[PDB]
């Protein structure tokens, strides 16, 4: 699965 | 709400404690209570809200995928209605969390958000939670849910390109997630690849303007764009 | 209970699905419903019950320890009542889970358990959940909670030594957890060390009787005894 | 902290 935005 | 008697500052403090304790359901309840006080959220507070709900829905999505896979295998020995029932239970709870987040955005976070950093953040969030709804949608609603995600992402993109530099971490995270929408949801892998490539290249060309710390922030997100391009090509 | 309308077999099936999906709160609710049907539990079913509640209470214990540490540091800038309040909230939810498990054991799992493998398992569980209560106890009840844990562990030990070989995995896990009780709860590190050593040595001498698979099962638990002895000496 | 019994 594609990687989405991570928490900062 | 059950948080109506707690001070706004105490809710924010407890959300930070819940984060440290990895109690994300509590964290989300505290931040929902803070939103419902009716005041706008600072950048830190918006990130607390996003962290809390992303962790809650992320666990639900992971569980839904496990159960959906078991259900699909069973439909290729008949084991009764239990797998479908339990997948539906998890699905309904996931939809309820998405609906809660979307309701906070609609009442009234988006309409009061005028600065690019807040408005883009919230519109991206709206796209993300419609995207999570689309992942489990099948009935006469998948098309309308997909279009709602697309519309929110597109409005956020239009603002981000006008008002933020190409290295801004919010702009980069938005482009990343819209590219995932194109690839995973909208059946548009070419659009996904094009968006990730242009986003990466325009950010690369703007890195020279950044401090050491901002450079680290922007390049961390650029690496996710690159990793997806490697997976997709 | 909310599980009263679901078949026993369906509750067990859904508990296994919840385990696979890492949905341990759901798993515990399904197994509580299964216990409340009133029938005895098989070995597999007892292990499903233990897995579910151990994961739920384990998360609570980890969160309580994070919050307790923050609270202790704050009591060496005054930040108001929020840290204490939130630690208390998590503590109360942990106590409620322990009370639920103890109530299932008392109504009526222990009294119907006649075979060593079931009775020892349940009495060990009773010791474990009183031990988790003791970890957070401070008032005029810590002493009585500690004695309740001790009494349950001791009865389980007496049965295990009479009725099970020294390599039996239930007997080994009981001895391991009673040794942790001695070291962490009862301020008896010498008793803990003595128990772990004797347990390890008597199991070592019985390994020759075991199949390849049983040998693997028993040696895995023996390694935990050894690791604690390394930490304690 | 001391190690207690693991799930099987
Ligand atoms: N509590 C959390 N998870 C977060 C808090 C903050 C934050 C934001 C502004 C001010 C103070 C803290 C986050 C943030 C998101 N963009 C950058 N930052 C900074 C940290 N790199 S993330
Ligand atoms: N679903 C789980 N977590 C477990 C299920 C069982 C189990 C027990 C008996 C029969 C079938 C399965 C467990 C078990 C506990 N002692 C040994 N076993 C076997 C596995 N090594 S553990
Ligand atoms: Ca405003
Ligand atoms: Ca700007
Ligand atoms: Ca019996
Ligand atoms: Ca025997
Ligand atoms: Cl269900
Ligand atoms: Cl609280
Ligand atoms: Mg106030
Ligand atoms: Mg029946």
């Amino acid at each position: 699965r594609s990687l989405s935005e991570r928490l900062m | 709400g059950a948080m109506g008697s707690m001070e706004r500052a105490s809710l924010i403090q407890k959300a930070k404690l819940a984060e440290q304790a990895e109690r994300y359901e509590d964290m989300a309840a505290f931040m929902k209570g803070a939103v419902e006080k009716g005041e706008e959220l600072s950048c830190e507070e918006r990130n607390l809200l996003s962290v809390a709900y992303k962790n809650v829905v992320g666990g639900q999505r992971a569980a839904w995928r496990v159960l959906s896979s078991i259900e699909q295998k069973s439909n290729e020995e008949e084991k009764g209605p239990e797998v479908r029932e339990y997948r539906e239970k998890v699905e309904t709870e996931l939809q309820g969390v998405c609906d809660t987040v979307l309701g906070l955005l609609d009442s009234h976070l988006i309409k009061e958000a005028g600065d690019a950093e807040s408005r883009v953040f919230y519109l991206k969030m709206k796209g993300d939670y419609y995207r999570y709804l689309a992942e489990v949608a099948t009935g006469d609603d998948k098309k309308r849910i997909i279009d709602s995600a697309r519309s929110a992402y597109q409005e956020a993109m239009d603002i981000s390109k006008k008002e933020m530099p190409p290295t801004n971490p919010i702009r980069l995270g938005l482009a990343l997630n819209f590219s995932v929408f194109h690839y995973e949801i909208a059946n548009s892998p070419e659009e996904a690849i094009s968006l990730a490539k242009t986003t990466f290249d325009e950010a690369m060309a703007d890195l020279h303007t950044l401090s050491e710390d901002s450079y680290k922030d922007s390049t961390l997100i650029m690496q996710l764009l690159r990793d997806n391009l490697t997976l997709w090509t």
